[PDB]
């Protein structure tokens, strides 16, 4: 499901383990995403559901709620 | 015009997926990588930030030399020498890190 | 006292540089390859937008 | 070798220029010859050594 692909997809990108990636763990504090990883997150996200974000609206995606929201 | 432009839009829009997905299994792979020397190898040692503005073709060649003066000097440890000589296969990298 | 501290010394400083030279050079270019990609796909992703 | 890419050569090459170096430590005539050649643009050089 989406609401899993999101975690696999953060996990993968991040190295976090499954169970540290709730809704609201945020990237940069809760998975320690720095700029580059954060970019590549947002990346890997595009690809895992084959589509695209706005600039601005993809870099306000900070939260694995916010992240599943915007793909949801 | 414009539709001719767009032609290369879609030629470009290709590229920029392609190079995404290829970004996306670097990145994939280099977590693992790190996760490796993420034991206390990164500081000083394994990492080395100052050579981040060379390219692969230099590091690549020093590692050659590098490798073909410590296998000599690995000829001792029977282990420490199996894992100097599998990691040398450059498709498998964190291999080098675990030696 | 003197040989055994040196020998040892010299020993460990050899294997020590080399093994370092080695792995973090490939870590290293591993890196710098990654961060360049990133770069390209970057560039790539603005020009498409425009 | 032509089925191989040009990185794999420049690896190979380099992987052994380096045992050279260790070796060479003995005959001063090589050791010259590959102070000379280990420079790329320098082919024939390589040859000689
Ligand atoms: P991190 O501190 O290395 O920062 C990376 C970055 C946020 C600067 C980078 O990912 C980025 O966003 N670069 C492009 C910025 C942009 O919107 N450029 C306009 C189109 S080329």
């Amino acid at each position: 499901t989406i609401e899993e692909r999101v975690k696999k997809i953060i996990g993968e990108q991040l190295g976090v383990k499954q169970e540290e990636v709730t809704n609201n763990a945020s990237f940069v504090e809760d998975l320690g995403a720095d700029s580059l990883d954060t970019v590549e997150l947002v990346m890997a996200l595009e690809e895992e559901f084959d589509t695209e974000i706005p600039d601005e609206e993809a870099e306000k995606i900070t939260t694995v709620q916010a992240a599943i929201d915007y793909i949801n | 015009e414009m539709e001719n432009v767009q032609k290369k839009l879609r030629k470009l829009e290709r590229d920029y997926y392609q190079i995404r997905e290829q970004v996306v299994s670097a990145k994939a792979g280099w977590c693992a990588v790190m996760r490796m020397v993420k034991d206390n190898g990164v500081e000083r040692r394994l990492h080395r930030r100052e050579l981040a503005y060379m390219e692969g073709g230099a590091l690549r060649s020093m590692s050659d030399k590098a490798l073909g003066a410590l296998r000599l000097a690995v000829a001792d440890n029977e282990h420490l020498r199996d894992a100097l000589r599998l990691s040398e296969d450059p498709k498998r990298p964190e291999r080098k890190v675990q030696f | 006292a003197i040989r055994v501290t040196q020998s040892d010394r010299d020993l460990f400083k050899h294997l020590i540089t080399e093994a370092t030279s080695y792995v973090s050079a490939d870590y290293m270019r591993h890196a710098n390859e990654r961060r360049t990609h990133l770069d390209e796909a970057l560039a790539l992703r603005g020009e498409l937008f425009g």
